């Protein structure tokens, strides 16, 4: 029942610039006996187990670079990345280890802020193989765009689809610092054979006007 | 590192009772800990187990047909053994582990304390 | 080299029991407190339980009290977690961690899926590079891995060799209760008639290994 609250939930900072994450504990994790605050910071990159950065609020773990620095006491704390590196894009978590049960913050996603990149849109019709299994999936790909906020609309015969598609975003690329998106519209084979024009209208900040990729079933 | 343990080298139980204080080199106020008393040179039998809370509460357990009671005090735990038998005259050893706040520590083997039950 | 290796995870029915293990090497295991930490897919970290170097002190999280049991064998340098009366909520990647001032070392993690759904092998369909899949000198192709349970699946291109311009997407859960994910790779449109692209898909939970050759349309 010691609760940890981080802010912000998400943070985008330019290469080399300063990032700041706050962590607020519901009770004072300052142990009066040795004046040490029992608070740790972890870095978690996608698909990888977390990595300890800081412990005892400000004491830096072996091999963690000079740029990571913890600060604060009592209930409010702060992690500072002085010069954000590409290799620092991760979710940061704060954690109390003063008393059981040990509790974590919700996490803060840190991203690189970069110049705006417009996506490459591509559309993939359902394969001949998938149609033989009685299903149809049209896939809209957006490639290497920044920022993450991009709208994809599905139009079948100029009619807007709802709740029959799902988006999926990759993590920031290690080279471009851009995202990639895949929207998959799934219909029955019966429903697919009924309509002709299948299309995605991609709306992004890097585009002047919404790009559409389409195909006609059998062209 | 390890915690240090000071315990009296000799105690005579009078009227089949004694107070065995185990002095640690660590601040057990506001700590999650597990203190132990073991009887015998081979430290086989565990006489008593005093678990400590962050809010300085105690959970005492008497395991092997001993009448044990526990009192907490800064850098020490006291084991109050009652209804001891004369046949229980032996060497007793204090054991400790701290879990929170970190780190996890255990004690360096104490010299023990000879209890003569009269 | 310190190593922590988790095992014992996979798919289990609600109400059922599962036992996780974490083998350790590269340090004096009995000198350190160990923890289990779990992370539900796409969520934050949640501490589960902790055990002292000796095993004498155990602590548990509110959510797992009465159901889970943390144990250790210092002679085998192994740490165990006995999960009983499992619920769907307990689905998470389970990490084991070594503690000293904080969790200074973490294992890779073992995925525990609690569901009444049965294991389904994926279908692989090709995403053909046509002229509709070309845009500003660039062309795209890929693989759709549809309707499988449980996670995860591994996708590789040209048996591990191709990683340039590859985007493998996070799986999404369909309303059908099965997972589905696509992998793509962008290449210059002029390099289409010059390289063979094959996506290698493995689903270990159903022993499915498909190697699908993507031909341009
Ligand atoms: C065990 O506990 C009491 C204390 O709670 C013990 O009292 C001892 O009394 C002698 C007499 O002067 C003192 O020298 C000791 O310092 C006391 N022990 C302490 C404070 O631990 C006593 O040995 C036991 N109880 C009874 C009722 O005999
Ligand atoms: C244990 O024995 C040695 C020799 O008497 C002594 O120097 C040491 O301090 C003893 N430990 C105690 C009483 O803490
Ligand atoms: C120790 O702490 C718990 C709460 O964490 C409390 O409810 C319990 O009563 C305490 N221990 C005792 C007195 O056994
Ligand atoms: C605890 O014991 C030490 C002696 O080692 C003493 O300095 C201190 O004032 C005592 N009080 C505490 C910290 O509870
Ligand atoms: C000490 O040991 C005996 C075991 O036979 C125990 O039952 C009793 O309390 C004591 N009596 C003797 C024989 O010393
Ligand atoms: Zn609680
Ligand atoms: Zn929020
Ligand atoms: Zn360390
Ligand atoms: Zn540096
Ligand atoms: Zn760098
Ligand atoms: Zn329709
Ligand atoms: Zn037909
Ligand atoms: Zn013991
Ligand atoms: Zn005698
Ligand atoms: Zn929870
Ligand atoms: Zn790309
Ligand atoms: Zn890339
Ligand atoms: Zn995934």
């Amino acid at each position: 029942d010691i609760v940890m609250t981080q802010s912000p939930d998400s943070l985008a900072v330019s290469l080399g610039e300063r990032a700041t994450i706050n962590c607020k504990s519901s009770q004072s994790v300052l142990y009066s006996s040795n004046n040490k605050n029992y608070l740790a910071w972890y870095q978690q990159k996608p698909g990888q187990p977390p990595k300890l950065l800081i412990y005892w609020a400000s004491t830096r773990e072996s091999g963690v670079p000079d740029r990571f620095s913890g600060s604060g006491s009592g209930t409010d704390f702060t992690l500072t990345i002085s010069s954000l590196q590409a290799e620092d894009v991760a979710v940061y978590y704060c954690q109390q280890n003063l008393r059981p049960p040990e509790t974590f913050g919700q996490g803060t996603k840190v991203e690189i802020k970069r110049t705006v990149a417009a996506p490459s849109v591509f559309i993939f019709p359902p394969s001949d193989e998938q149609l033989k299994s009685g299903t149809a999936s049209v896939v809209c790909l957006l490639n290497n765009f920044y920022p993450r906020e991009a709208k994809v609309q599905w139009k079948v015969d100029n009619a807007l689809q709802s709740g029959n598609s799902q988006e999926s975003v990759t993590e920031q690329d290690s080279k471009d610092s851009t995202y990639s998106l895949s929207s998959t519209l799934t219909l029955s084979k019966a429903d697919y054979e009924k309509h002709k024009v299948y299309a995605c209208e991609v709306t992004h900040q890097g585009l002047s006007s919404p790009v559409t990729k389409s195909f006609n079933r059998g062209e | 590192n390890k915690i240090l343990v000071k315990q009296s080298p000799m105690l005579v139980a009078y009227d089949n009772a004694v107070n065995l204080s185990c002095k640690y080199s660590y601040n057990l106020f506001s700590r999650e800990f597990r203190a132990s008393l073991h009887k015998g040179l081979d430290s086989a039998v565990e006489v008593c187990v005093v678990y400590g809370n962050y809010s300085q509460q105690l959970q005492v357990y008497s395991k092997t047909g001993f009448n044990c009671d526990g009192k907490l005090g800064n850098e020490s735990v006291t084991f109050y053994l009652q209804n001891l038998y004369v046949n229980q005259t032996d060497i007793y050893f204090c054991k400790i582990e701290v879990m929170y706040p970190p780190p996890y520590l255990d004690n360096e083997k104490s010299n023990g304390t000879i209890i003569h039950v009269k | 080299e310190v190593q922590l290796l988790e095992s014992g995870g996979g798919l289990v029915q609600p109400g059922g029991s599962l036992r996780l293990s974490c083998a350790a090497s590269g340090f004096t295991f009995s000198s350190y407190a160990m923890s289990w930490v779990r992370q539900a897919p796409g969520k934050g970290l949640e501490w589960v339980s902790a055990i002292s170097g000796s095993g004498g002190s155990t602590y548990y999280a509110d959510s797992v009290k009465g159901r889970f049991t943390i144990s250790r064998d210092n002679s085998k340098n192994t740490l165990y977690l006995q999960m009983n009366s499992l619920r769907a909520e307990d689905t998470a990647v389970y990490y084991c961690a070594k503690s000293y001032g904080a969790f200074d070392y973490w294992g890779q993690g073992t995925l525990v899926t609690v569901s009444s759904a049965s294991t389904k092998g994926p279908s692989v369909f090709p995403l053909a590079p046509s002229s509709k899949s070309t845009s500003g000198g660039t062309a795209a192709l890929g693989c759709l891995v549809k309707d499988y349970f449980p996670e995860p699946v591994t996708v590789s291109w040209n048996s591990g060799a191709l990683t340039s311009g590859v985007h493998t997407f996070p799986a999404v859960l369909q309303s059908s209760g099965l997972y589905s994910l696509s992998s793509v790779v962008t290449v210059p449109s002029s390099s289409l008639g010059t390289q063979t692209y094959i996506c290698n898909v493995n689903h270990k939970p159903s022993n499915t290994k498909v190697d699908k050759r993507v031909e341009p349309k």
